[PDB]
């Protein structure tokens, strides 16, 4: 529990290598902590998160939760 | 894995480790790594 | 003084017959202090009954093989080994094993006397083949803990009585260790956690439950001493 | 050797003690007091007593 | 030289016990602190500077 | 199957060290007791000790007074070793003065009623002709040791000097597990659990006491019912 889970393999199971993964976690990771910096407003903007978390939970171990649970796509533009 | 049954000098136990490596997921051989270093020392503390 | 932080127990049950307790906090030290006499006490402090002697009949005690049984004589055994049994004589006491003919001999079918019982009736002990005929005589007794075969008594008493290993106790298997707990104030306060297995008969609670007994009377046999001595008092 | 260790100039009985000093009344007709170092700094931050 | 501390080893002052813990080949058999067992085989003991 | 039952009796071999006989205990059996035993008894034995000093004219560790021979941190040392006794809760003082020259012996300390000094013949300080000690100490009582900043006070003031303490009555635990091979038709042993206090109490108090502390946990052990 905590920096070891979840499993490497897991998450690299739903990507490419590494180094896609650590894009995608991160970009995942910066959209969660904007909609939580901006939540006093009345704001229709980001979206999340899509998981049960704690009361206060780094933006990251959501963001790779997700990503292991298959709720998130990702694309090339 | 399959079970031993040969003394394990230093020779014998990389070929092990690197045999868990090739074969197994990383969470599994950190595991095996963290049982093995626990009783390494337990019974270096009593080998004599 | 006073402890100034009760420590708890608490228990978690992986199977029908494997329990995990956790003890905490306890102060710094006395992790190691009740963790080994825990084990010893659970290991080889409690009363037990179990086999003593077989004698097969139609086989010396050369183990070459068993006529009409596929098992050789040390699967045999191993076999009877695992046979839990409960008695209330004290004295030795012998039951009969008959089954015959071809299939699977198991415990159920032992015929054993007024205040003995088996708490495993299918267990298996081995198979028939050939029409074969299987006669055994099972003595069983009370004891405490684990004792080697014991040897020849009487060179000149019988041929065939085998002895075998007596595993008494009904713990079967028990470990423990020791971490640190505390966050808030100083840590270094110590817990421990004990993993106990134990056989079909008993549970691991009344195991834990007649260690402490054990312990406590023990302990109290030297607190006798001079019984208005200031220890470390509790509280509720 | 050293110089650390304060040594007796010339023999005699000594005639006061005390932990800040030592008074002693020389054979020849001559009082030596010797003042002793206590709680002092050497170069390195470590302490001279 | 080596041969007067072995021979040395054996007539020391034994103690309030009247035993010398430590053998004729300078091992000591020593307690367990957690444990309480005894350890399997003697060990080394003595003074350090 | 075996009805015999343990027991435990006692030996005396001087004033202040005891050998307590336990028997007929099981197989493999004395090494854990004997040791659990000596763990309680070097841990968890309660006592007192002086926990801060004042003198007249001093203000801190780092002086020497006027007329002794020594500092006053090798004053702290000395006064560290003093085996006394306290019956009060609260903390106690303790006053010592001498004048003129000769040894500040442990009995020249005058203590209050309910309080003791254990070893009058330790030596504190020399004083020559010109010397005069006057100091003041605080006794409290616990168990184990604590390190003279657990003692620094909130209002502390600039005279006043905490000082370790060290509360453990007892000097020196050992035990052997004679395999006596106890006659009972089979395998048993024989705890003996020697025992030295540092003649502050006796060792059968120190026994009492560790016997009182191990009930208590073996018996919240066994209330799991």
């Amino acid at each position: 529990e905590g920096i070891i889970n979840p499993p490497i393999d897991e998450l690299l199971e739903a990507t490419d290598s590494k180094y896609s993964l650590v894009i995608y976690a991160a970009k995942r990771a910066r959209q969660i902590n904007a909609y939580y910096s901006q939540l006093g407003e009345g704001l229709l903007e980001y979206v999340g998160p899509l998981v049960d978390t704690h009361v206060h939970e780094k933006p990251l171990s959501i963001a790779l939760r997700e990503i292991n649970a298959g709720l998130l796509t990702s694309e090339a533009i | 894995y399959p079970f031993v049954d040969y003394s394990v000098g230093k020779k014998q136990l990389s070929e092990i480790v690197n045999d868990l490596a090739e074969r197994y997921p990383k969470v599994i051989v950190a595991a095996t790594l963290d049982n093995l270093k626990a009783a390494g020392f337990y019974w270096a503390t009593r080998s004599g | 003084m006073l402890i100034a932080q009760r420590p708890s127990l608490t228990e978690e049950v992986v199977d029908e017959f494997r329990s995990r307790f956790v003890i905490e906090p306890l102060e710094p030290g006395f992790g190691y202090t009740l963790g080994n006499s825990l084990r010893r006490t659970l290991l080889s402090s409690i009363p037990g009954a179990a086999v003593t002697s077989i004698r097969i009949d139609g086989v010396l005690h050369e183990f070459t093989t068993v006529p009409g049984v596929k098992e050789d004589v040390t699967d045999l055994i191993l076999n009877i080994k695992q046979l839990v049994v409960s008695s209330e004589h004290d004295e030795p006491v012998v039951m009969y094993l008959r089954k015959q003919g071809p299939g699977l001999v198991t415990a159920a079918d032992i015929a054993p006397p007024a205040g003995v019982e088996v708490h495993n009736p299918d267990l298996v002990l081995a198979t028939l083949n050939g029409k074969g005929k299987l006669e055994m005589e099972l003595t069983v007794e009370r004891g405490r803990g684990y004792v080697s075969a014991v040897q020849n008594k009487q060179v000149g008493q019988e041929i065939g009585r085998i002895p075998v290993d007596s595993i008494y106790s009904p713990v079967l298997k028990v470990t423990y260790k020791v971490e640190a707990t505390r966050v808030e104030q100083r840590t270094d306060f110590d817990k421990l956690i004990v993993d106990v297995e134990t056989k079909q008969a008993m549970r691991p609670r009344d195991a834990m439950a007649s260690a402490g007994k054990t312990l406590v009377e023990l302990f109290g046999l030297a607190r006798e001493l001079n019984i208005d001595a200031e220890g470390i008092d509790m509280g509720p | 050797d050293a110089g650390d260790v304060l040594k007796a100039e010339k023999d005699g009985v000594v005639q006061e003690l005390s932990a800040d000093y030592i008074t002693v009344a020389n054979d020849d007709g001559t009082y030596i007091t010797y003042r002793l170092h206590k709680f002092s700094r050497s170069n390195q931050g470590t302490s001279v007593n | 030289r080596e041969d007067e501390l072995a021979g040395l080893l054996n007539h020391t002052i034994p103690n309030r016990d009247g035993e010398r813990m430590v053998l004729p080949t300078g091992k000591a058999r020593l307690f367990d602190g957690r444990s309480g067992e005894p350890f399997p085989d003697p060990i080394s003991v003595g003074y350090m500077y």
